[PDB]
RNA sequence: UGUAUAAAAAUAGAGGUAGGCUACUCUCCUGUAUCGUAGAAGAUGGGCGAUGGUUGAUGAAACGGAAGUGUUUUAUUGACUUGUCCAUGAAAUUCCAGAAUCCAUUGCAUACGACUUUA
RNA sequence: GCGAAACCACAGCCUGGGGGGCCAGGCAAAAUCAGCGG
RNA sequence: CUGCCGAAGUUUCCCUCAGGAUAGCAGAAACUCAGAUCAGUUUUAUGAGUAUGUAAAAUGAGAGUUUCUAGUGGGCCAUUUUUGGUAAGCAGAACUGGCGAUGCGGGAUGAACCGAACGUGAGGUUAAGGUGCCGGAAUGUACGCUC
């Protein structure tokens, strides 16, 4: 049961911000677990999938990948900076992640 | 992915990789360094072993010829010895890797 | 100011226990048991000494040192040898008629000032009712914890009240005579 | 309270870059500073804060503002050291310890190790 | 972060005054340059010394001679309000100079809502002798027989983790 | 205008009352019944002696306008079980009889006689 | 981060609470409150009372009165419930009375960061909120209660067998020769 | 994408320990825990050790009403049984991707709808 | 059955702050008929 | 349609009347010195009463001129004195700016408040303002006061 899972869950917060202007260019990502700002210069470079489905069935898949990177930290509890090919759909706010281990660093 | 393995020789920016093959039945393959994930575990003897017949011609693309297996299983009676003299590590190529939950990559260590 | 403490000599009692912020006093005539989540203390008992400790405490809190140490002061004597509080009647006019129900823990009194009302009055638990053969209109209140005594005493003295009148002319009521020790 | 503030009771710091050192209350400067020390060439003598350090039942007998070599002689007196490891409290904490610096081989053997362990489930 | 300045400076020497006399102050300033600002305004409010022709001959920082020593410090010190002049004396206990000066800092600008430019301090000295104590609080502190639990328990410990949303146990606090 | 509490002046959902008030239960006393519903037929007028105390018209004979109610016997068909909830009253589960007066089966349908009589 | 959470409300900050959960909702977590009577207001009694009469005073709105509706109130005014990013962020909050059946069989985890003990000074006064609106117009406060005690004695009965099994395998846990292995790993 | 985990109570304290209402001792000071975790996405076999574990179908019995979304006692069943030790296979995926209404009736109703009847 | 005209930037829920459009709140379920305010 | 440049918003006078002005600001052409020629600047030297004016090094800048041709001569806000005032506002000038032609961030919302002057985009980093949640960012550290 146990045998996969070789990324790390997230959740696309929301865009980086100002108080009334969205920037969708870069997107804010909460690892599950990082817990400083410090921390999250692990992850960084690391790259993060969003992965939605949709009705048609592409190449026998209904399944759908956006790709991106981690970019940078963003404030002091360990949320990061994200840049997606395609800027994640406004929808997606709260929705899951995963950041998988590569490219490595170790 | 998630098949512990060992790494053979460094061939520039890729890595000359296997497995033994009657353990994990991993072929020898290039991996880039970025996708790897390096253990602490005690070191294998590798130096032993042949490497210099790997170049990145003879991975390039021109039903696998026999002496292809017949050099991995020439490198795996190289390496069994080892991995028999040192306690769990042939089990331990067989083993998968897999994240359980509640873990964080950064803290624990490899 | 950073300590305050205060020390209880324990009489004889039973037990004085001070388990979970709630004293079961025992004493030789019975058991009562009050809470004290009231108010955050350090309660020890070792030996025969109670220890009441404030640390770094606010005068607010600190006044409620002495209000505890009064307060076990009360039922520790109570649980030891009870407590009789002296009722006296007067009467101006019509006489007051008084009868004890279930063994006293109910009074009901009658013909007062001329009014017909049977007030009755269900005296709080702990506190029981006698009426006192030796002198006239003399009325005990034999109970082991003041507050409920005193409580029922200014419950009966208030219930005997006047109305729309004037005090200086008249005289009949109940009130307090005196307090002590049942023995 | 079995934890008092006693000049001379041991204490364990829980943060700042000391965090996990062993150390003694040695003088009581204010209900918010204090001044601790310890053997330990690692722990040299400062004034920390009450907000780092939790207080532990072991408490030494020490004079007030002895310094480090007079604590050194009265701890290695009273053999402190390794009366803290005989508590429940103190053998948690390397464990957890220790299975911070495992690493991945060291994980599965501990995976063959409570497996072996779980097998018998023997129950009369 | 404060710290000790000895600030000694003299006047411009001229002909009609060839050796001006150096004055010295053990003054506080969280840099040199304040030293100076606080120096010049001490100073020329109370000798009437132009700036302009005045230079600084030395500026030294005094480290604490002994900060693991603990110590009871008394602070003279000139509050300025509403009216502008209070003879008020506090006294703190702890092991640096500069440590007790922070928190009379601390305490003016709580206690008393104080602002650092209306606050002139006028002598901090050292006491000694628990006689010369005045203070309540630092006497029962100072008392041989010091003993007390560890207030605000729950400071103590907090909750020590990252980010412990949903702890899955009540915490003791005890 | 007429009182607010009645408010608003909306036609009533129900054609017959509803007894949205009952009785305290008690398990010390017996079991007995709470309510009835009966049938308005009319009214007419009686001669009765007013046995009031204390009243002028004390022990002697006054006239008092009555109503007639019907009231034949009901017949029990069932029982229904309400559980005290967070949420207030909830019905459990409900048993019936074994043969409903006939009455009754139209009451589950509009349209009796076309419907195949089906109920229960 | 699970994906259904049961947050114990006992003990708990009215105000500290919902902020926390507020945001876990706009994350996309099922959070479940449980026992929303026992939450804790700073303030002594009387005046969390007459701040509530003048939310009923306050008449054209709907003044819920059971403490879960107080609690999704509080929980409302965090959200930007009305955008459908937190209309339908409220819909995944679920805050009940005590502790219903589904999930009383589940763990409840509980709040550091706004338990009443580490937020307010000893002596503090407060109020309870399940008190409060009983006396502001609720009228379940007695079968909660009752309810909740019975459950009480079901969870402590369940207790005492799990506590008599995971006793048997405390006894059996040393008979592995393995635990001197385990202690050279430190587990 | 392990959808793993159910006392309560208090924080100026709780729990456990054996005996005859307790003496005394112990645990707490986090879940950085406890439980589950290999297999060409989990193959084919061979032994050695134990009457177990895991499940799927059950035979059920008992329990659970607050929203019973189930829990247990389990007899049963045939699998899988890494508990431990051996042999076979992967690969050029050769660097990530049955009812009701209307028509019809009634009048307890009614601006028209609607409502209460009957058919 | 026959059948208009005025009129029409766009429309139409209220409290408070700067009116119906702005800010913060309360709320928010179609289609309609009848009496009738602003 | 795009691009470039871009004000005054006021003195001056004349003037029965409305205005007319000269000048300033904005431009276009033709000609000198490679200047110590200017400067919403300050110094040097003062003289007189801490200020005041004056003439004579620092710093920056290429500074100039004669000729014509538009537009403009409103007001609002806030400071300085200020004389006259009083339940209290005020009343009056002189003076200085900015808005008037100007988007942007913050101040919940906003004509004058706090920041900042705008080609089209990328990254980095700030200002004022801020970090419980709505809302981007510490349910931070430290010391205190308040029911």
């Amino acid at each position: 049961a146990q045998g996969h899972r070789l990324y790390v869950k997230a959740k696309h917060l929301s865009f980086q911000r100002s108080k009334h202007v969205i920037h969708p260019g870069t997107s804010i990502v909460k690892i599950e677990g990082c817990d400083s700002k410090e921390e999250a210069q692990f992850y960084l470079g690391k790259r993060v999938c969003y992965v939605y489905k949709s009705s048609k069935a592409v190449r026998g898949s209904k399944i759908r990948v956006i790709w991106g990177t981690i970019a940078r930290p963003h404030g002091n509890s360990g949320a990061v900076r994200a840049r997606f090919v395609h800027n994640l759909p406004a929808k997606t706010f709260g929705s899951s992640l995963r950041v998988m281990l590569y490219p490595s660093n170790i | 992915r998630g098949k512990r393995v060992v790494v053979l020789s460094q061939l520039e920016d890729t890595l000359v990789v296997t497995g033994p093959y009657k353990v994990n039945g991993v072929p020898i393959r290039r991996v880039n360094h970025r996708y790897v994930i390096a253990t602490s575990a005690p070191k294998i003897d590798v130096s032993g072993v042949s490497v210099e017949k790997f170049t990145k011609a003879y991975f390039a693309k021109q039903a696998l010829p026999a002496e292809r297996i017949a050099d991995q299983k020439a490198v795996d009676a190289k390496l069994l010895p080892a991995i028999k003299a040192i306690p769990n590590m042939k089990e331990y190529l067989a083993a998968s890797f897999a994240l359980s939950n509640g873990d964080r990559p950064h803290l624990m260590k490899f | 100011d950073i300590y305050k403490d205060e020390t209880l000599t324990i009489p004889k009692g039973v037990t004085v226990d001070i388990k979970a912020r709630n004293v079961t006093v025992t004493g030789p005539r019975g058991t009562l048991k009050q809470n004290l989540r009231h108010v955050d203390i350090e309660m020890k008992k070792q030996g025969n000494t109670i220890k009441f400790i404030v640390w770094h405490g606010s005068r607010k809190h600190n006044a409620c040192i002495r209000s505890v140490y009064s307060i076990i002061n009360n039922m520790i004597i109570g649980v030891t040898q009870g407590f009789r509080y002296k009722m006296r009647l007067v009467y101006a006019h019509f006489p007051i008629n008084i009868n004890l129900t279930e063994n006293g823990t109910v009074v009901e009194i009658r013909n007062f000032l001329g009014e017909r009302i049977t007030r009755v009055i269900k005296c709080l638990p702990g506190v029981t009712v006698s009426i006192s053969s030796a002198v006239k209109d003399e009325i005990i209140l034999e109970g082991n914890s003041l507050e409920n005594v005193s409580q029922s005493a200014a419950n009966i003295k208030q219930i005997c009240n006047v109305r729309n009148k004037d005090i200086r002319k008249f005289l009949d009521g109940i009130y307090v005579s005196e307090r002590g020790n049942i023995e | 309270f079995k934890r008092y503030v006693e000049v001379g009771r041991v204490v364990l710091v829980t943060k700042g870059e000391y965090t996990g050192k062993l150390a003694v209350i040695v003088d009581i400067v204010d209900h918010k500073r204090a001044l601790i020390d310890s053997p330990c060439s690692e722990f040299p003598r400062q004034v920390i804060r009450y907000g780092s350090v939790v207080l532990t039942h072991i408490v030494m007998k020490l004079p007030r503002g002895a310094r480090s070599g007079i604590v050194a002689k009265k701890w290695k007196a009273q053999d402190v050291c390794n009366k803290w490891a005989s508590s429940a409290w103190a053998k948690k904490l390397e464990a957890k310890k220790v299975r911070s610096q495992l690493n991945d081989f060291d994980r599965f053997a501990v995976m063959r190790l409570k497996k072996q362990r779980r097998e018998q489930v023997n129950v009369a | 972060a404060l710290k000790e300045y000895q600030v000694v400076g003299r006047k411009v020497p001229t002909e009609h005054e060839p050796v001006p006399k150096l004055f010295r102050m053990r003054l506080f300033a969280p840099n040199e340059s304040v030293a100076k600002s606080r120096y010049w305004y001490f100073l020329k409010m109370i000798n009437k010394v132009k700036k302009a022709t005045g230079e600084i001959v030395a500026i030294n920082e005094i480290s604490e001679p002994k900060p693991l020593k603990a110590k009871v410090f008394g602070i003279w010190i000139r509050y300025d309000s509403r009216s502008g002049t209070h003879n008020m004396y506090k006294e703190f206990r702890d092991t640096t100079r500069v440590g007790a000066v922070e928190a009379m800092y601390a305490d003016m600008a709580a206690r008393h809502r104080a602002r650092f430019r209306s606050i002139r301090i006028l002598k901090v000295v050292e006491v000694e002798k628990k006689e010369d104590v005045r203070r309540n609080y630092v006497k029962q502190l100072l008392n041989p027989h010091l003993k007390f639990p560890l207030p605000h328990r729950r400071t103590g410990v907090v909750g020590l983790a990252g980010k412990k949303v949903f702890a899955p146990h009540r915490p003791s606090t005890f | 205008h007429g009182s607010l509490g009645f408010l608003p002046r909306k036609r009533a959902s129900r054609q017959r009352g509803k007894v949205k008030a009952f009785p305290k239960d008690d398990a010390s006393k017996p079991v007995h019944l709470t309510a009835f519903l009966g049938y308005k037929a009319g009214m007419t007028h009686i001669v009765r002696d007013l046995d009031r105390p204390g009243s002028k018209m004390h022990k002697r004979e006054i006239l008092e306008a009555v109503t007639v109610i019907e009231t034949p016997p009901m017949v029990v068909v069932g029982v229904v079980g309400y559980v005290e909830t967070p949420r207030g009253l909830r019905s459990l589960t409900t048993v019936w009889a074994e043969h409903l007066s006939e009455e009754v089966k139209r009451r589950f349908y509009k349209n009796w006689f076309k419907s195949k009589k089906k109920a229960f | 981060f699970q994906k259904v959470v049961v947050i114990d409300a006992k003990g708990h900050l009215l105000g500290r609470l919902a902020s926390v959960v507020a945001k876990q909702l706009l994350g996309g977590q099922k959070v479940v409150v449980v026992r929303c009577e026992e939450l804790n207001i700073s303030g002594h009694f009387f005046r969390n009372k007459l701040k509530y009469l003048a939310y009923l005073r306050k008449a054209c709105a709907f003044h819920f009165r059971a403490p879960s509706r107080i609690f999704q109130k509080a929980v409302r005014g965090m959200l930007p419930h009305k955008t459908a990013r937190g209309q339908a962020a409220l819909e995944h909050l679920q805050a009940v009375e005590g502790i219903p059946p589904p999930f009383d069989k589940q763990k409840r985890v509980v709040v550091p960061a706004a338990l009443r003990v580490l937020r307010l000074k000893p002596g503090r006064k407060y109020c309870t909120v399940g008190r409060l609106s009983s006396e502001v117009g609720w009228k379940y406060n007695d079968i909660v209660a009752k309810l909740e005690e019975r459950r009480k004695v079901k969870s402590a009965a369940f207790y005492q067998a799990k506590l008599a099994k995971q006793k048997k395998i405390a006894s059996a846990k040393e008979a592995s020769p393995v635990n001197q292995k385990l202690s050279q790993f430190g587990y």
